[PDB]
């Protein structure tokens, strides 16, 4: 078996590796994170012991590979090193349950201050806004029971050009967004940006919101690689 | 020609111009080689612009100042100084428009990748070849002729070739690079404006710095290029004893672009 | 794993004939393919070669310019277009596969063969016929012109066996290494120019014609063949 | 149940036969001293004997 | 209900038994040993071809074939002498953090964030590498399903457990329980009768493969143990942790002998391996460097030169000639 | 050439 015919095999393997580099560099990887009350599986179903679930979807001829993690232990400080060099992290929070909304803040703080996720942007999907409006229009449970600083919060000047709603829906939902951006600024540098959004249960615009936010993360990867910053 | 009291003020320019362009431009190319790697498409056009301006500091600024000041009559040294420093300025311009078209595809179209290390050398060597395709009709017409000077050159005849070749060079090496460097850095600026005290200060230091590198291209190459159709426009005199002072004024201005491209990549590419 | 050869028959000399080899049951595109002819009551002879990816195509000198070997990997077929057939082309043309990596077993599977009847390192076997009763030790020796020990340590020597009415099968591929499906009775040693295939105990399926083949220089020259009769 | 398992495990680890670290370090010295010349990383082989040069 | 403090009473009987045998130190016995010297190693091969982050390598027993895994979803088998690509196996999962080479050479294993250990057949008659088994049943990711005995594998992570699958049947024969945190690294002994195992609860445990019992446990570190490696005689092992220290335990004294640490080093150890003699302790770090430690003097003999990212995998070949280092810069490098 | 000139090349 001549050694020259082994280099022809090794060159034929490298031609398969270089035409798989074209579909690796062109595809965009994402990582879904969130608890069970956050409507994470609904976002997967509205898109078009297994330890990892994968979902492919195209938005205007650009491939997206989501990686919904499951069947793992509670501690995640060891497999989160694997998801360095990902395009974004899609963190979904349930906005309605204010008792479990504080542990969504400590979970988001552990991601944003991670040693291996210092360069990775987060696309927050504040979920079940159809269920947060009913829990402030009915007014039974109210946010300032759990947070002492809601009564000293007022809506800013430019906020939420809604078609029509209550001004307490806007005042509350800008407060839930306010603590999340507060971790995005105080415990982080200008290397990675959080991107807050507001999402319902059945919402056919989540695939467009990911495309517009991932068009922005690639734009700031290019502005630093071309040193135009 | 060249009184020694007036020669020094021109000599302190071209010695300090080459002190910036043989040091500050060569210090780019081993930062990219050794200290950094940057071996994808974003910095293969910068080292080619570094190799173009390192050739024009040594072969078009110090060599063509001796013949500018007016003996070194190499009969084939005029064959070298009629192709290779003229191809070096045609790729110090064609690599500026390759940087400007790679930053267009990185900003306004961030999802189409152009990081192709195979195909980046079909266009690096593709513009070096068109440089020798257009600078050669004066290299094959160099005939050394002198009276008391140091060199010479000559061209054909029916004021037909010297007009139509220099209206093709000014229409493909001045106008066509400027017509794409004005569209590229405008759609870049339209995108960075249509999208707080850290990114607007970044776009002011990026976009408005790169609009002045377009305007320092449009006014430092047009008086140099009009010198070579100056004597074919109703005058027919090159013999006026101020044209020595006109030539060095519109040559140091054109060779200032070999000094700007260091300090642009020393303010953002080397310090940051 | 199967290689069924087609084409063939009677051709008046001066004409042409395309041969075919339909592969089934293995990954055809990762295997190199050879053609080996066998004249009636003679030895084997190497004809053509096409590598995986059709990058390297090597011929023997008696078929060069006249024979053309191709392949079609989506249809898993292998061709041999012969153009002006001489009467030294009356043979049985086998379709042997071969893979080439570190630790591979090339010339491992051969096809049935087609009977076409048209109307360098020299390897010589030390003997031609050894009659031995079942149960004894047999040694089959061969010699080479050039030494088959390359600088990487390998000794490129390939032992075969062709039973009566069958295709050849590989026995020992790099002077010491048994094939897959071959018992430990067959053992091979050598020293660079002298080579020896030893069979410890002999059975009835151990009879046939034993061949040897080098794989240093690419016009692969076989041996004459040593026949064991019982 | 989960505490009777950790107690029964720690009694299995309590009656292990113990050796001194003076006789346990001399059994790491004697292996590294004996196998010293058969280690190409400590003692480098010549360039003829090395399959990378 | 008296078990919570009778357990701490037992854990003081163990520390009194461990301190009764610490009459000396490995630093005291090896004071009159001549040092190894400055070990300059040179990069001999650089194997390129992976598209993404290399997480694991494993040598063959022929000291010539490497296998390597990367996050693109491909295993590449390399020829170390000629820089050739023997095989390219596309995996079903992109996320793989362990790889294996069978000591026969017929099988490679791989596992990752899918909870499956995939055994591949290299000596297939059909010419292509097919998956032989997909060993499922381990809740949580697979960190070091990367050591084959001969045709039974040992697997480690996720459910804080270790397993002893039978590849012919595809089921677990022994489940090793007793770690509190996720189990990061395992090392089989030379006799393939014991294996040591390190987890994120800062403890390393010896297990018996036949009985299924944790016969010893070692609790010396301060953070998660990322790497583990046996001494060549199977009486000692080495652990590298996130606390920038390497520690050398002993199985017959049941304590820690020597700590390999420097005040300059503040980054965790990702990969540890020994030499063929046991004098060198090569350790790969979170920064881009590997260090060569004298295992008898706790001294940095040398330093392996740069990768451009985190050194993730490290293995000294069975002949002791080469040192292979793979990192997150998609490059393997063979040292000497 | 004969009396005066100026050739300053590119």
């Amino acid at each position: 078996a001549e050694d020259k015919a082994a280099v022809e095999r090794s060159k034929m393997i490298e031609k398969q590796l270089q035409k798989d580099k074209q579909v690796y560099r062109r595809t965009l990887r994402l990582l879904l994170l969130g608890a069970d009350n956050s409507g994470k599986s609904t976002i997967v179903k509205q898109m078009r012991t297994s330890g990892i679930f994968e979902t492919k979807f195209q938005v205007d001829k650009v491939n997206f590979h989501m990686f919904d993690v499951g069947a793992q232990r509670d501690e995640r400080r060891k497999w989160i090193q694997c998801f360095n060099d990902v395009t974004a992290i899609i963190f979904v929070v349930d906005s309605s349950d204010y008792n479990r909304l504080q542990e969504a803040l400590n979970d988001f703080d552990s991601i944003w201050n991670n040693r291996w996720l210092r360069t990775i942007s987060v696309i927050l999907f504040l979920n079940k806004q159809d269920l947060l409006a009913e829990k402030v229009l009915a007014g039974k449970s109210k946010i300032e029971d759990y947070f002492p600083e809601f009564a000293r919060y007022t809506t800013p000047e430019d906020a939420t050009p809604e078609p029509g709603e209550d001004p307490r829906v806007t005042r509350a939902k800008y407060f839930i967004r306010k603590e999340f951006v507060d971790i995005s600024t105080a415990s982080g540098d200008g290397r990675h940006i959080c991107y807050p959004h507001f999402t319902c249960s059945v919402d056919t615009e989540n695939a467009r919101r990911i495309f517009n936010d991932c068009k922005d993360i690639i734009l700031q990867m290019n502005l630093r690689e071309y040193n135009l910053v | 020609s060249m009184p020694s009291w007036q020669l020094a003020l021109w000599a302190t320019a071209y010695l300090a111009l080459v002190l910036v362009a043989v040091t500050g431009n060569a210090i780019v190319i081993w930062i990219i080689l050794a200290h950094r790697r940057m071996r994808t498409v974003t910095n293969y056009f910068i080292v080619n612009l570094a190799l173009a301006d390192l050739c024009m500091a040594a072969f078009n600024a110090a060599f063509n100042f001796v013949y500018a000041s007016h003996w070194y009559f190499g009969r084939a040294f005029c064959y070298f100084q009629n192709l290779f420093p003229i191809t070096a300025m045609f790729v110090s311009i064609y690599s500026m428009t390759a940087i400007a078209a790679d930053r267009y595809m990185a900003i306004v179209h961030p999802f189409q990748p152009r990081l192709s290390a195979p195909s980046t050398k079909a266009v690096i060597a593709g513009i070096w070849l068109v440089a020798l395709a257009l600078a050669s009709p004066q290299c094959f017409y160099s005939t050394v002729t002198m009276d008391q000077g140091a060199t010479k050159c000559v061209v054909a005849w029916p004021g037909k070739t010297l007009l139509l070749y220099h209206l093709v060079v000014i229409a493909l090496i001045y106008f066509l690079p400027l017509a794409v460097m004005f569209v590229a850095y405008s759609v870049i600026g339209l995108t960075l404006w249509r999208r707080n005290l850290r990114h607007l200060q970044a776009m002011k230091k990026f976009v408005k710095t790169m609009v002045l590198v377009v305007l320092t291209f449009a006014i430092c190459w047009l008086p140099y290029h009009l010198y070579f159709i100056l004597g074919s426009f109703q005058e027919d005199i090159y013999c006026h004893k101020f044209i020595q002072q006109v030539y060095l004024a519109l040559f140091w201005l054109a060779m200032s672009s070999t000094m700007y491209n260091p300090i642009i990549y020393c303010c953002l590419n080397h310090r940051f | 794993v199967q290689l069924v050869e087609s084409g063939g028959g009677l051709v008046q000399p001066g004409g042409s004939r395309k041969l075919s080899c339909s592969a089934s049951g293995f990954a055809f595109s990762s295997f190199g393919m050879h053609w080996v002819r066998q004249a009636p009551e003679k030895g084997l002879e190497w004809v053509a070669y096409i590598s995986s990816g059709s990058g390297t195509i090597y011929y023997a000198d008696t078929v060069k310019g006249r024979f053309t070997i191709s392949r079609d990997d989506p249809k898993n077929t292998l061709f041999l277009q012969m153009t002006s057939l001489r009467s030294e082309d009356t043979a049985m043309y086998y379709c042997v596969r071969s893979i080439y990596y570190y630790g591979s077993s090339p010339f491992d599977f051969w096809g049935q063969g087609t009977t076409l009847t048209v109307s360098d390192i020299v390897m010589t076997q030390a003997t031609s016929s050894v009659p031995v009763t079942p149960g004894e030790s047999v040694s089959i020796s061969c010699r080479s012109s050039k030494s088959l020990l390359h600088s990487n340590g390998n000794t490129y020597l390939y032992w075969f066996l062709q039973r009566p009415g069958q295709s050849p099968q590989l026995l020992i591929y790099r002077m010491s290494n048994l094939a897959s499906g071959v018992p430990d009775r067959f053992s091979g040693s050598g020293s660079g120019t002298a080579f020896t295939l030893t069979i410890s105990r002999l059975e009835a399926e151990d009879v046939g014609v034993y061949y040897c083949m080098q794989h240093l220089e690419y016009p692969l020259t076989f041996g004459a063949g040593t026949k064991l009769e019982l | 149940a989960q505490a009777r398992k950790l107690v029964e495990q720690l009694k299995m680890e309590a009656n292990i036969d113990r050796i001194k670290v003076s006789k346990a370090a001399a059994d790491l010295m004697a292996y590294c001293e004996a196998h010293a010349k058969e280690d190409p990383l400590l003692t480098p082989v010549p360039a003829s004997e090395n399959p990378f040069r | 209900d008296q078990l919570r403090q009778e357990a701490e009473q037992l854990k003081n009987q163990i520390r009194d038994a461990r301190k009764a045998c610490a009459d000396a130190t490995l630093s005291q016995i090896t004071n009159n040993i001549d040092p190894v010297g400055r070990i300059q190693m040179r990069t001999r091969r650089t194997l390129r071809g992976h598209l993404a982050k290399i997480y694991a390598m494993h040598w063959g027993t022929d000291s010539r074939l490497l296998v390597s895994a990367s996050q693109d979803g491909k295993l590449i088998i390399w020829d170390s002498y000629t820089t050739n690509k023997v095989h390219a196996i596309p995996l079903r999962s992109s996320w793989v953090m362990t790889c294996a080479y069978a000591p026969s050479g017929n099988y490679v294993a791989c596992g990752g964030l899918d909870n499956i250990c995939s055994i591949y057949n290299l000596k297939t008659r059909e010419g292509n590498v097919r998956v032989s088994r997909e060993l499922a049943g381990h809740t949580g990711y697979l960190s070091c399903c990367r050591f084959l005995d001969d045709n039974q594998i040992v697997t480690s992570s996720g459910d804080t457990t270790c397993a002893l699958w039978d590849i012919e049947t595809g089921q677990q024969t022994t489940t090793f329980t007793g770690h509190t945190g996720d189990v990061m690294s395992l090392s089989l002994a030379p006799d393939t009768r014991l294996f040591v195992s390190g987890a994120c609860d800062a403890s390393a445990k010896l297990w018996d493969v036949r009985e299924g019992m944790c016969r010893q446990t070692f609790t010396g570190h301060e953070s998660d143990i990322n790497a583990i490696c046996f001494f060549p005689n199977g009486n000692a092992f080495a652990t590298g942790s996130d606390d920038a220290t390497c520690r050398l335990f002993d199985l017959r004294a049941d304590q820690e002998l020597m700590t390999y640490s420097h005040d300059n080093i503040i980054c965790g150890i990702t990969s540890v391996s020994f030499s063929k003699s046991g004098r060198l302790l090569l350790a790969g770090y979170d920064d881009f460097n590997c260090n060569v430690w004298d295992a008898l003097k706790a001294d940095r003999a040398g330093v392996l030169a740069g990768h451009d990212n985190r050194v993730s995998c490290l293995g000294v070949t069975d002949d002791g000639m080469a040192v292979a280092t793979g990192s997150w810069d998609s490059f393997l490098k063979i040292w000497n | 050439h004969k009396t005066d000139s100026f050739v300053g090349l590119m």
